[PDB]
């Protein structure tokens, strides 16, 4: 009915949105990147291995 | 400039920086009063209106560090430090700070010197703005980061669970430098110092429910990117191998609040941290895994809230499908050894236990037609200690109705798919001896030793 | 009903083995009733035979 | 002090929202299913 009580909670959820997509991209970026990590550590790894 | 946001888009940093922005200090009476040098005042009192009116840039920012050093006042260091952080996050103004800062490595650490002392404002302010720095590709530095985690005024800090903005800061700049792999090897060392804060920040919000929005640890914003910054930090230190094993063995107690935690959770990122921190110890890349997996699934029983936590799915179906795989390499892990040498080994060594494979009709099936060596001894054995724990080691007690609830459940099963166990049980005498557990205490044993004594009484008589 | 949120999971895992003993101890007391019932109408049978 | 969610059409909004709030419901924001994360 009032008129700042939406516009109070669409700033809420909109600042919630935005941390938890920033949060999600964050965690999403570390995971990629620890799983290119070790998929580089492996072959690496192996290539070391043979060529020693 | 260019530098990282790290400590610009929480509410506890603006929090914590608005009480330090919204007083002044006076250089002026500082200077005067033969504490600061005039130069150093004048610059720092210029510096306030030149970082927004104002906004060869860092030659400013020289008698700052000269002027913090030599001074002792917590007050001028902090709002000389607030001023300083906020204009090198910043990427209008104050760029060339961060070059003279990245390219002279002596006013990192002196600048580094003047944090860890005072006030734990201006200790954050200068750790956070050295950790700024050092968490860049302009410079790194392994020792400031082991000497500072040496010191008890940073952990201090974050050791407290009174203040959320200054341990969740501290938090963050420990997983901004953890998220390096340099980083990590000296933050491991000093990990048990911030592994009980980040245990009991996530338990103390497990413990309370998140429906109603309170100041405490809760589903609006700072109790997210706490309990986010809490698992992010133990998630980055899981990526080792080495680490991972150790943290399970060490923190496996703290470690099944995880699995409640994403149950109780709303939230995609406790429950993804929650389940990417088992599944990067659940790995098969770590030395040791399969005392991790089965300590954790025998012990901790992680298989039955894991399989129920399969069940419920929500956004991030990364981390969905990271715990669908994690559920299947466990339970897999497990499943793949054999039944007839862990019954073997589980009757040697006199300690039974209820397991997820140990209520199984499958493994007292193919472990039937093994068991059978000399007159079934391995059934006589097993009624053997069972009725041996009866005879030596009184009942009523706590330790005997866990072997004799695992061994009158674990009898039930191998008197109902061999009729055979009626002639061992009757010449062993478990017959005589199962009778008498239903008379006493321990209800979920006697109800054990009801279903074997009713197994018993199904096969001899018709 | 209360006003506080609720898992399902809680209450299936907490139900489960409720249900099965529930089940188990219907099965072992419906057994153990017919095979008294058989026994004791064998009893009297068995006296008078002999 | 508790979380409460409704769902209706569209055509009657002000009326559910006015008979809702009349009953003690406070802080009333008409949203959809799409429009969140």
């Amino acid at each position: 009915l009032t008129p700042n009580q939406v516009n109070d909670e669409l700033n809420k959820m909109q600042a919630f949105i935005r941390k938890e997509a920033e949060e999600k991209a964050k965690e999403i970026q570390l995971k990629a990147d620890q799983e290119y990590e070790i998929e580089k550590t492996n072959i690496v790894r192996n290539e070391t291995n043979n060529i020693d | 400039m260019g530098a990282t946001k790290i400590l610009m888009d929480s509410t506890h940093f603006n929090e914590i920086r608005s009480i330090i922005r919204s007083r002044s200090v006076a250089w002026d009476a500082l200077a005067r009063s033969e504490e600061l040098s005039e130069i150093d005042a004048s610059t720092a009192k210029a510096l306030e209106s030149i970082l927004v009116k104002k906004n060869v840039n860092g030659k400013t920012l020289i008698p700052l560090i000269h002027l913090l050093s030599t001074s002792d006042n917590e007050d001028c260091k902090k709002s000389v430090q607030n001023l300083i952080a906020e204009l090198l996050s910043s990427d209008k103004y104050g760029d060339d700070t961060v070059k003279f800062f990245q390219e002279d490595p002596k006013q990192l650490e002196q600048l580094f010197d003047v944090s860890l002392k005072g006030d734990f404002q201006t200790v954050l302010i200068s750790g956070f703005n050295v950790v700024s720095l050092l968490v860049q590709n302009g410079l790194h530095n392994v020792k400031l980061v082991e000497k500072l985690l040496k010191n008890n005024n940073l952990i201090n800090i974050l050791q407290n669970i009174e203040q959320m903005d200054t341990c969740y800061v501290c938090i963050r700049l420990l997983q901004e430098l953890a998220v390096i792999p340099e980083y990590r090897d000296v933050i491991w060392l000093h990990e048990k110092k911030f592994m009980p804060t980040l245990f009991k920040i996530l338990q103390r919000a497990t413990d309370s429910q998140l429906a109603t929005r309170i100041v405490a640890t809760n589903s609006n914003h700072l109790g997210i990117q706490l309990q986010y910054h809490s698992l992010l930090l133990i998630w980055l230190l899981t990526f080792n191998p080495v680490f991972a094993n150790e943290l399970v063995q060490k923190y496996l107690s703290d470690f099944l609040d995880l699995l409640k935690l994403v149950k109780i959770t709303i939230k995609e990122k406790v429950s993804r941290l929650c389940i990417s921190i088992i599944l990067q110890c659940c790995s098969t890349r770590v030395k040791q895994h399969k005392k991790v997996i089965k300590q954790l699934l025998l012990l901790g029983n992680a298989l039955p809230t894991v399989q129920s936590l399969s069940e419920r799915k929500y956004s991030d179906e990364e981390l969905r499908q990271d715990i669908s795989n994690l559920k299947e390499i466990l339970e897999n892990e497990y499943q793949e050894l054999t039944s007839f040498d862990e019954y073997v080994a589980e009757l040697d060594s006199k300690l039974l236990c209820w397991s997820p494979p140990h209520v199984d009709n499958g493994f007292w099936s193919d472990n039937i037609d093994e068991f059978k060596k000399d007159n079934y001894k391995i059934f006589r054995q097993l009624i053997e200690l069972l009725q041996a724990k009866v005879r030596n080691g009184d009942v009523n007690a706590k330790q005997e109705k866990i072997i004799i609830q695992v061994a009158l459940n674990d009898i039930t099963h191998v008197v109902e798919l061999l009729p055979e166990s009626i002639d061992v049980l009757d010449k062993t005498g478990g017959k005589a001896d199962i009778m008498e557990l239903l008379n006493h205490s321990d209800s979920r044993v006697k109800y054990e030793a009801l279903k074997a004594t009713q197994a018993i009484i199904g096969y001899t008589f018709k | 009903v209360p006003p506080s949120g609720s898992v399902i999971d809680d209450y299936v895992r907490n139900a489960s083995y409720l249900e099965e003993r529930l089940i188990q101890m219907e099965d072992a007391t419906d057994q153990i009733e017919v095979q008294k019932n058989d026994l004791e109408q064998y009893r009297f049978i068995l006296q008078s035979g002999d | 002090m508790a979380l409460v969610q409704f769902y209706i059409p569209q055509e009657i909004s002000r009326d559910s929202a006015y008979t809702l709030g009349q009953l003690g419901l406070v802080q009333f924001r008409d949203l959809n299913s799409k429009v969140r994360a």
